[PDB]
């Protein structure tokens, strides 16, 4: 058991509103979301839409030069 | 090269049962069961429906029994100990045009008619591809020959299909009186083959809309539940000594 | 509170019952 | 009103009853209004609006 | 009525396969297997034996051979889609004589001869059963009179069977030269049954017989071993203040 | 909850001892004790099965033979 | 039993491979001897005694 | 320098005991 000096203050879930937090601020976490994920969302699509669009045109230039 | 070998692709069409809420168009069903009838099963078998299946569906009782009535179902052993025919029941299964599959391919060439029971759930694209390959027989591109026996047709993979195009104007009389073009039996064929494959869509499709929609209720309730019983959690003031 | 509360139940045991197996024609 | 209402919240028993009930008809109103608006949008393709129904021959 | 009904009890006979490391007489089995095909085949089906299962038991690979190719056997479909003949393998079954059971029902006065393939295992003191059965044919007792078309049988449950009297005496000619006295066939067609019934017996007795030897070694060694354990327990002096 | 005991207990090793001639020493005092204490016992289990039987033999010999002419 | 004990039981992986040794060994032993008391106790019963073996038209 | 002993010996062990389970004789 860890010795722990603290004061928490605590309110009744019947005395605060429930829901209106999910919309408040909305800006603000929207911004956050994306200035510390644009690096991990890059890392991901980059590679897998390079090497998609890769096949499609290496298919698209196999067909064309084995026609007549 | 390999362009035939895939098959040239079956395009959309908007068929009548598409979408979250259709349901099959029931008098073309009827019609499609007809075309069936009186082409299709010359030679091809759907042995996992049978004439009770269409009861409710496209015929009533009495119209399906009596359609059953005129078949012959090979039955028994009676009390002599030998087989004989009687007239067919609601319970008995579409018939069958040849006795075995080396039966079937001797009468085709040597080419089997696949069962069509669930056909448009076999193929990719089933519904919009059985509906192009039997209204896609045409003229074959230059510099390609076709050997004896089969005819050209785009969307079957590789070009040649050893069945004769049989969806001609005027190939069936239908009891409505619509009139039967090819494209119109072609259109009711497949909707008759699309509800063999899949009968128990409506009940489904029903089942869909009801129960998504009350569990979305069920998901408001349980994030209101949770955001409750957290909400002493995270709104709570945590007071410390340290600073960094 | 152990009448009543037998009773409540029992109300409730006999509303599932009509609930989970719904013999609505049986009532002849 | 009060006399219902004030019991669902003291006693749990009528509650879960008033849970059962509320199970039960919500479920019905539910299928009777997906199965009205599947009425509606498919009028013409039911079994019983073929118009040879009945007549095999 | 009241001890028709169960019928007569069968005595027990010395078979020679009967004790702990006792194996079918091997001649017996190909001596009552050639009364059966001359016999008991016509009416009896034994559709769980196959002519390999001959080999090795009472005929040789040739000989078992040359039987199964003295019989016609259905085949097919060929590739025109026919069923054809052809002659029999060691792989295929003993032949049936009638085509379904009411075919046999219709030829026997409406009962069935059952398959022979398990009847000593599917009859109480089934061996015993049999022989005391196909020898057991006598007259009736006094007051006792036999619908035509049954024989008396006393062995037989009620005492009326459909069976007639089948091992008259010279019914078969043996191979290697015995007297086929009625009792002699008896014998050697129940020595065949047996095996069908249990063709493993030979593999299963002498499997028995090597480890419960074995494992009785190991029970000795079991008991050693707990006692070996356990005497620093049974023999300790324990020392206590109290007396009573 | 453990027990507080007090005793003096003396044990010897397994490999000091004779393992298996313990099984047949005394033989005829582990009868005489066997049937001593469990002829009572013997009786109760054995007298219903086949005082039961018995009598089902003897109904049934009986019985067959009055429907006998 | 000392002389024995000396080269097989002092190490457990020589003492595990005795007792394989004498898992495959006593095995065969019984085999064959359960095998010789079968043969002598059914003389002239088995299939390699049947006279007619082989002649069969 | 057992560790080197051991191993062997269990190496023996181990061959043996496949030689025991499955019995590869008409296969040598
Ligand atoms: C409207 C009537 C018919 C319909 C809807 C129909 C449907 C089909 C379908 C879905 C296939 C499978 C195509 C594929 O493999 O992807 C097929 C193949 C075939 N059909 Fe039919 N069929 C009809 C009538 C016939 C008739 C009348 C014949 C013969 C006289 C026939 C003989 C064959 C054969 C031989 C094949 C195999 C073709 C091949 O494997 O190359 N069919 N049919
Ligand atoms: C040696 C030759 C045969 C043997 C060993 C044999 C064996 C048997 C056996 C074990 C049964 C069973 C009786 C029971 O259920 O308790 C039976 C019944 C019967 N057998 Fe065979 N059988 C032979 C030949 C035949 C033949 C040649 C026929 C017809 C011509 C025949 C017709 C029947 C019939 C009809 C029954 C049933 C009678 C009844 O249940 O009332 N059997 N036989």
């Amino acid at each position: 058991p860890v010795k722990l000096k603290a004061v928490v203050y605590a309110l009744s879930p019947f005395q605060q509103k429930i829901m209106t937090g999910l919309w408040k601020d909305l800006p603000e976490k929207i911004h956050h979301k994306v200035s510390e994920n644009w690096i991990s969302a890059t890392l991901l699509v980059t590679p897998v839409v390079g090497t998609y669009w890769y096949a499609q045109y290496f298919k698209e230039q196999e067909k064309l030069e084995h026609r007549f | 090269a390999d362009e035939a070998e895939h098959g040239l692709e079956c395009p959309n069409y908007p068929w009548p049962h598409e979408g979250i809420l259709s349901s099959y168009d029931h008098a073309s069903i009827r019609r499609g069961h007809q075309v069936y009838q009186q082409v299709c099963a010359s030679c091809h078998s759907m042995s996992l429906i049978s004439y009770r299946d269409l009861v409710g569906v496209a015929y009533t009782e009495e119209e399906a029994k009596a359609m059953a009535a005129e078949i012959e179902v090979v039955d028994g052993p009676n009390d002599e100990g030998e087989m004989f025919t009687r007239p067919g029941k609601l319970s008995d299964r579409l018939p069958e045009p040849y006795s075995n599959e080396s039966a079937a391919r001797f009468a085709n060439g040597g080419a089997y008619p696949p069962d069509l029971s669930l056909v448009t759930k076999a193929r990719h694209n089933g519904q919009n591809y059985v509906f192009a390959l039997l209204t896609g027989y045409r003229d074959p591109p230059a510099g390609i020959s076709i050997r004896e026996g089969l005819h050209y047709n785009p969307y079957f993979p590789g070009g040649a299909i050893a069945m004769p195009k049989m969806l001609n104007d005027e190939a069936v009389e239908y009891e409505d009186g619509t009139p039967a073009t090819e494209a119109q039996m072609g259109k009711d064929v497949v909707s008759f083959l699309s509800w063999a494959a899949e009968p128990e869509m409506e009940e489904r499709k029903l089942m869909g809309f009801k129960w998504i929609f009350l569990l979305s209720l069920a998901l408001l309730q349980a994030a209101y539940y949770r955001r409750l019983k957290w909400s002493v959690l995270k709104s709570r003031k945590l007071v410390l000594d340290v600073v960094n | 509170i152990d009448i009543q509360a037998a009773a409540g139940w029992g109300i409730a045991a006999a509303a599932g019952a009509i609930w989970v197996v719904q013999p609505f024609g049986w009532i002849k | 009103f009060e006399g219902f209402y004030k019991l669902i919240m003291r006693r749990n028993s009528v509650y879960v009853t008033f849970i059962i009930a509320g199970a039960f008809f919500g479920e019905r109103a539910v299928d009777y209004g997906v199965h009205k608006l599947w009425e509606r949008n498919n009028v013409g393709k039911r079994y019983e609006d073929i118009s040879v129904l009945g007549q095999r021959p």
